[PDB]
């Protein structure tokens, strides 16, 4: 259903043409795709209500968080070759940079 | 900015449960 | 999340809700970025063929969480927006392209052990971790299961 | 589900 607390998962991004050719749906260079490939076996996925929400990396060089994504859309949650896509953070840098000066 | 340094983690030094697993991917 | 595990407290601390008042219950994630900044998809605000369009007046964010459904006293922080920016470009009509919405808050927020901003990527920093087979984390309060 | 939240917030 839903959980009592929020919930947290691990995934790693995938391919471009992985992603491009797990769905009907034409992807753009601002989105990224995530999650296990059917093979792998480890299940994982974002879904319904979590949109919104960070995909953020851990920095190895300086220890710091980075939102590299926003959990955008995916086709149901967690089938077998699908994938979860999100807001490529950076390539809107400049956007989000022009809206915070004012 | 002090972004992205948590404040009951990376400030006390500590990790959570699973950061290890991010780190490990980067092989 | 679908088979994920619970957060631990304190673990993800720029973790937002964005929160409905008209009828009370979660409308999406969002993350904090600065003490007056607020960052979401824009599809929680405007997405018409499922009416989703959202104000100011519509919306709470809900910063310092960890429980879905209580009002976590002592811990979590309401705001209120004082002003909601879409992308331009934002194609709802077809493939999210742009889905990203910035939300500016009415009074800063003040950080604490469980409200704090994360990082956005320099190009570098994209450069380097924004590749095939690296892991990256993912946190909400969504639906545990498709239905 | 969702505990009512304070009235202060309008
Ligand atoms: C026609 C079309 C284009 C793009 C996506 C979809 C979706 O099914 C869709 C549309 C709007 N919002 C969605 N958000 C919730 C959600 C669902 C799944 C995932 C995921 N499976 N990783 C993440 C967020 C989806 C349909
Ligand atoms: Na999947």
């Amino acid at each position: 259903g839903q959980p009592s607390v929020l919930q947290v998962v691990n995934l790693p991004i995938v391919e471009r043409p992985v992603c491009k050719d797990s769905t009907r749906i034409r992807i753009t260079d601002n989105m990224f795709c995530a999650g296990y490939k059917p093979d792998e076996g480890k299940r994982g996925d974002a879904c319904e209500g979590d949109s919104g929400g960070p995909f953020v990396m851990k920095s190895p060089f300086n220890n710091r968080w980075y939102q590299m994504g926003i959990v955008s859309w995916g086709e149901g949650c967690d089938r077998d070759g699908k994938y979860g896509f999100y807001t490529h953070v950076f390539r809107l840098k400049k956007w989000i940079q022009k809206v915070i000066d004012q | 900015a002090d972004c992205g340094l948590r404040p009951l983690f990376e400030k006390k030094s500590l990790e959570d449960k699973t950061e290890r697993e991010l780190l490990e991917s980067y092989i | 999340i679908v088979e994920g595990s619970d957060a631990e407290i304190g673990m993800s601390p720029w973790q937002v809700m964005l929160f409905r008042k008209s009828p009370q219950e979660l409308l999406c994630g969002a993350s904090l970025i600065s003490d007056r900044w607020v960052l979401t998809a824009a599809h929680c605000l405007l997405y018409p063929p499922w009416d989703k369009n959202f104000t100011e007046n519509d919306l709470l964010v809900r910063i310092g969480k960890h429980s879905r459904t209580r009002y976590e006293r002592n811990i979590e922080k309401i705001s209120m927006l004082e002003k909601i920016y879409i992308h331009p470009r934002y194609n709802w009509r077809e493939n999210l392209d742009r889905d990203i919405a910035l939300m500016k808050l009415k009074k800063p927020v003040a950080f604490s052990d469980y409200i704090h901003p994360v990082c956005l990527p320099d190009r570098e920093t994209a450069a380097s971790l924004l590749q095939a087979g690296y892991k990256g984390r993912v946190t909400g309060w969504g639906n545990l299961k498709e239905t | 589900d969702f505990e009512e939240i304070p009235g202060e917030y309008l």
